[PDB]
């Protein structure tokens, strides 16, 4: 009878709907681990590939002629373009400092809008990571206040009689730390992946805010 | 910062324990 | 002070309850 | 106390202490629900007004493009309300040359709004933060209270047998579940609006921004315009 | 024969001191509290009344105007005084700009000043609620160790005979929180109070820096 | 800024193992 | 079992272990307090003086002519020094804006440096404030083990038995408490004095900032007639 | 049956011992980081402070190249001197010397940002070590527990003393989760406070490059309008 499957079998439903609860908890924090790693993955060696090529790069013409082997999905591409529709927004103007700040501006805000949609599922990651040891333990109290109130429902003098309802109880902590710990790993994982991310991310676009600006200087200069 | 998790949580500490403390004030008046 | 006085007495309050509820 | 006992009969028998404590607690969870439900409601129609206002300014390439667009927008509408903030600094600064001056004054305008705005869609934030920290120690503390009248208990019938500890362990266990059922809520819902309060305060800075390269832009061109 | 008083009053010296202690680490934090919420309180409905007023003014002449009858410990009207202030020092410059920075960086020194001053005393509640738990736990320690030192010399084998003093040993944990968790609670309240009320004299601050600038601004295009 | 103000309970586990071992020890 | 020496003597290596370490972070942090309290005090005493003479001045000439008489240590006179040796690294210089941003970042780097300085000890007092509660739960979840293991061993028990061992573990909290209460309060009482003497160093700075951009201005409207 | 740490060990179950092996493998991790980390961070602290105080005479740009062209290959000083010259042989033809000042302070707050970054390399282990550990013991404990109290339901038994072994390896579990949780905390938080303090004087470092840099440009400029 009495089994790590066996005591879920004849558990009361609330600790049921507490087990089941932190499995499809594990469940979704082992789901979204998978989905993200790969995606972290695929948008860092690409955006590392990018930046590598854009290194060589001494002018913004030269960057985009660079840029164009790109795919439409990419970050890079995405912040040259961002750069290069300034200027083809803004062609009347003579003054440059104008078209610097504007640029600026406007990288800084794509790169965070960026930053935070590689931030999707931490939000969760984070709250599970919270919450799962004190979900499991309440899961707990109440298998305890059960058996504690089957001891007034039938009263008994061995604790033989109530040692599998303590069992039936702690389960629920053990398997709330279970969904636990991977929800902390994971989400520090993706914490450090995602800071180094935007670091890199944030190297490109200032490389942009550099050739744009050191370009504009010198033809600027083109007029002595 | 990068907003990792870094530091002991105290709470669960406190209770889980609690709950291993009642555990044993219900069954050791249940046993010989 | 107002303050002081006022936390003093709310609290010397509780514990004349506590003396009385003592017999 | 050992004889047909329920979870209601449970809370019946306990100590005044306990009984004020868990009463507290749940008037405690029922304040967090209700910041729930208001809260989530204001956020669903501010984030679906503001991203409607987004897309909808997202073809303006003139600051006058925008103030005609916008001016369909109600007039409880945040894009609105940045632009006539935006506007009010052309309306108030019409004799000056100074264009650097204008670009600052707007920029330090719409960023204070900014600030304003996010800072009063935090408005119950605080209560949730403060019940999600504070919660697990005052129930906590209703559990001590109860290991300390089964010590009680103990001491004044002078012996050890179940009935006489019960009724301590009983009232912990009760301060333990509430103190839980209460924490456990605020720590989820604070979260969550701590997101959407990230979300819309960026959502909104895009559209600030927005403003403020759309007047940037049209000064300068007007500027070169006239040379 | 034990009650919340009795036990207090058959205690160690130890654990009397511990909860005396506590008690008047209570009296400290309700007595902060009722003084810094009635002084935050009028400081927060003067400065929006202030406010109010100010939102109406055109220039810092007008502006300076509308706050001479202001309290002499007014704080829009300190601020005020403060870029009035800048000007009459500055007579001479023909360099605007250079008054604009020197305005701007010294209302940001008064606005951080103002909220600075406005913190003291929450050095008491911070400390309070961060060591009552390990005041009253002390006690605990103590007041247990104390009665199992004596066993260990009485030899008994029964229970009841330590049990009061156990349970004078946890009182002083219940009173330990009792004194720890208003002083977290309040310590929070006045660190968001202080965040929104800094905020708001920012904002008031702002309107000065804007009416300064605005004019400097308008007389050099009247002067040319 | 930089205060500690925090709850900090851990001593309290410490006291429940102390208790822990005497209610095992005087089962009846 | 008759007192704290006879747990002392009478304890496992790792919970005694535990003891002496926790003893050694409440005399380091007492150490801390006794040694940097009195440096400290005198630094914030000094401080507040030489602001009160300086907050008469009214151009950077008068501020050397008041600051000239300081001790050679004075972080005044430091504040003082460094703007207007930026005024001797420049002479050939007609940009004024340069100036200006040079000093500044100058003396923003220089009072960061004085406030890393003044702050030194405080990464021993957070630590061991911080940290102590859970070196005590080691040693009594240890001293605790052993007591489980003398049930286990004897198998005829009642707590008069346990009871030196329960003592042991409590005193091992006692020290844990003992070393942590003080630190926390010595962290706090300094996380206040080291941020109100920042803001006080960041005022003086701004003082001389003020004072120099000012002056800066002044004679280059002179130099126009 | 045999009491002490190791007997203890080998009675108890594989769940615990798994739990057992891996906190005391992160220890050794947590140690093995601490070693490693310290040392590069002594001789990169010792290194970065003799350059600091040996370029501190430099009047000019020109004599910090000339001071640090001794500096070895991987010299951080020397790679912020470099970093600041080729931000002016990349733009000679300019003429804006305050853009050349703001891509020059743009590029070396970038760089003193990047190598900040570099030396946090590792410590995701200690900040994730000193988090789980104390649940991954917990977990040790709880399972403990539990085959505790199914020892007892399966064999109908009612002396406490049965159970003492048991909750023993409960305690241990309890222990050794410390073990591993409090240094990795403390060599974390010793770890970024060394860190804030190497950007820091990195960054008076970065900082006397762009007041030379600023200073020299300024006065060439007054010479040549002179
Ligand atoms: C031993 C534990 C139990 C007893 C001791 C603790 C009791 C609780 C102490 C609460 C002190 C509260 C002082 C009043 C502050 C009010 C300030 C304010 O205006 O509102 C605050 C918000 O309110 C709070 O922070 C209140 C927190 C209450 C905590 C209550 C916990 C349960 C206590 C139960 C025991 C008492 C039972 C009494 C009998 C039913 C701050 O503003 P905000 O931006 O953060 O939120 C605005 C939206 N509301
Ligand atoms: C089961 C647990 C066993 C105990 C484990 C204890 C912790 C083990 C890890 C110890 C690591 C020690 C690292 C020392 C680094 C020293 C760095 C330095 O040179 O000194 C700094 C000053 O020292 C530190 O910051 C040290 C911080 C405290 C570490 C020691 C206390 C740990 C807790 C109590 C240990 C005693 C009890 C355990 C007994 C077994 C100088 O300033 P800074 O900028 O480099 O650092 C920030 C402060 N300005």
């Amino acid at each position: 009878d009495l089994s790590v499957w066996g005591m879920y079998q004849h558990a009361d439903i609330v600790v049921k709907c507490v087990m089941i609860g932190l499995i499809l908890a594990s469940v979704v924090t082992w789901a979204i681990f998978f989905s993200k790693s790969v995606e972290f993955f695929n948008q860092k060696r690409r955006l590392k590939r990018e930046q590598q090529l854009l290194a060589e790069a001494r002018s913004l013409n030269q960057a985009n002629d660079i840029a164009a082997d790109f795919g439409s999905k990419s970050l890079s591409l995405h912040l040259l373009n961002e750069a290069q529709n300034e200027l083809e927004l803004s062609e009347g103007s003579d003054d440059n400092e104008g078209i610097k700040e504007r640029t600026s501006f406007r990288l800084e805000r794509r790169v965070a809008a960026v930053g935070r949609q590689m931030g999707r599922g931490n939000g969760y990651l984070a709250t599970i990571g919270a919450i799962s040891p004190f979900v499991g333990l309440f899961g707990t109290v109440w298998g305890i206040m059960n058996s504690f109130i089957g001891i007034a429902q039938t009263q008994t003098t061995n604790l033989a009689v109530v040692a599998p309802g303590i069992a039936e109880a702690l389960l629920a902590t053990a398997i709330g730390l279970v969904a636990a710990i991977p929800a902390v790993v994971i989400y520090n994982v993706f914490a450090r992946q995602i800071g180094g991310f935007k670091a890199m991310l944030g190297d490109v676009a200032a490389q942009v805010l550099l050739l744009q600006s050191r370009d504009l200087d010198l033809e600027a200069s083109a007029a002595a | 910062d990068n907003g990792e998790m870094h530091d002991i949580n105290v709470t669960p500490f406190i209770d889980v324990m609690l709950v291993l403390l009642i555990i044993f004030m219900v069954a050791a008046p249940l046993a010989t | 002070p107002w303050p002081t006085l006022l936390s003093v007495c709310i609290h010397g309050a509780v514990v004349a309850g506590l003396l009385y509820t003592s017999v």
